[PDB]
């Protein structure tokens, strides 16, 4: 399941 | 055995072709088993393995939203990368990202990843602590500053050390037959003359699973480093590998030299001659 | 900043003739990911062919394979044909039992 936390660079 | 998870995100800006693409890849170890790409027809997470087909609808939703969401996300990171490398909008350039887990023979987790490229350069990347940062340059320092803000590496650590793991585990047993089977490989020597007095000895690795795998050459036991032509482990399409080392011999010293195979997959490591 | 591809072209299964199997041809080690893979059949690009989703190396270089099925003869010569930024022309790399 993948990272579910957005973060822009 | 060893296992390990991994994504892999690409986006890349095409500047007068629409906006960037972003696609997302998912491995088990050397089996890919999702792909989600912005360029599809209509974007959602698609299956790429068999055993992750039962998952639920539920699963499929919530990897389609991180994604689409991610799209949006690594838009508006090509645009804040171009600004801090005072780029021109006219070239294209890329981010590329892979994060996961690796667990040991016992299932425990080794250690985490993540890590960021730009140009195919190093960017920025989470230490192996899981709780502080590596920026290559004073570029990667304002993207440090942001993950720092939002407390990213303390959520990346949870997510690496919990759900990144456990989903892990959960597709080791659901694809248990395949990404727990390893295949060994398949061998021979040939044997093609160059000249009247050299000849090239190649040993063959066929059908192997995973990719990893040692194919060495020996003269009198020593090893022929140096002048052995050791071609890149390739795809076969069915899983399995492929992988050849030659070695140029001189007429009549052929049997001076050994090929070496070793592969989880063997019962026993191989020692191999030409057989004429 | 630019790495030009590693090409092979070879087939799934041991080459027999008049047997059907996959010819495949792998990419490897570029940088940056566009890139234009044509198999072709005495020099003629087949139209069906299958390619791998964009993945990448812990170097950072992209990767991909692309293949189709075919039946090889003692005749028929099959090839992979290359086009990257890195490269001035398209680079041909024929088919050999062999490699
Ligand atoms: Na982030
Ligand atoms: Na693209
Ligand atoms: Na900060």
């Amino acid at each position: 399941i993948p990272f579910a936390m957005q973060m822009a660079y | 055995g060893s296992h390990s998870m991994r994504y892999f995100y690409t986006a890349m800006s095409r500047p007068g072709r629409g906006e960037p693409r972003f696609i997302a890849v998912g491995y088990v170890d050397d089996t890919q088993f999702v792909r989600f790409d912005s360029d599809a027809a209509s974007p959602r997470t698609e299956p790429r393995a068999p055993w992750i087909e039962q998952e639920g609808p539920e699963y499929w939703d919530r990897n389609t939203q991180i994604f689409k969401t991610n799209t949006q996300t690594y838009r508006e990171s090509l645009r804040n990368l171009r600004g801090y490398y005072n780029q021109s909008e006219a070239g294209s350039h890329i981010i590329q990202r892979m994060y996961g887990c690796d667990l040991g023979p016992d299932g425990r987790l080794l250690r985490g990843h993540d890590q960021s490229a730009y140009d195919g350069k190093d960017y920025i990347a989470l230490n192996e602590d899981l709780s502080s940062w590596t920026a290559a340059d004073t570029a990667a320092q304002i993207t440090q500053r942001k993950w720092e803000a939002a407390r990213v590496a303390e959520q990346l650590r949870a997510y690496l050390e919990g759900l990144c793991v456990e989903w892990l585990r959960r597709y080791l047993e659901n694809g248990k037959e395949t990404l727990q089977r390893a295949d060994p490989p398949k061998t021979h020597v040939t044997h093609h003359p160059v000249s009247d007095h050299e000849a090239t000895l190649r040993c063959w690795a066929l059908g192997f699973y995973p990719a990893e795998i040692t194919l060495t050459w020996q003269r009198d036991g020593e090893d022929q480093t140096q002048d052995t032509e050791l071609v890149e482990t390739r795809p076969a399409g069915d899983r399995t590998f492929q992988k050849w080392a030659a070695v140029v011999v001189p007429s009549g010293e052929e049997q001076r030299y050994t090929c070496h195979v070793q592969h989880e997959g063997l019962p026993k490591p191989l020692t191999l001659r030409w057989e004429p | 900043i630019q790495r030009t591809p590693k090409i092979q072209v070879y087939s799934r299964h041991p080459a027999e003739n008049g047997k059907s199997n996959f010819l495949n041809c792998y990419v490897s080690g570029f940088h940056p990911s566009d890139i234009e893979v044509d198999l072709l059949k005495n020099g003629e690009r087949i139209e069906k062919v299958e390619h791998s989703d964009l993945s990448f190396s812990k170097d950072w270089s992209f990767y991909l394979l692309y293949y189709t099925e075919f039946t090889p003869t003692e005749k028929d010569e099959y090839a992979c044909r290359v086009n990257h930024v890195t490269l001035s022309q398209p680079k041909i790399v024929k088919w050999d039992r062999d490699m």
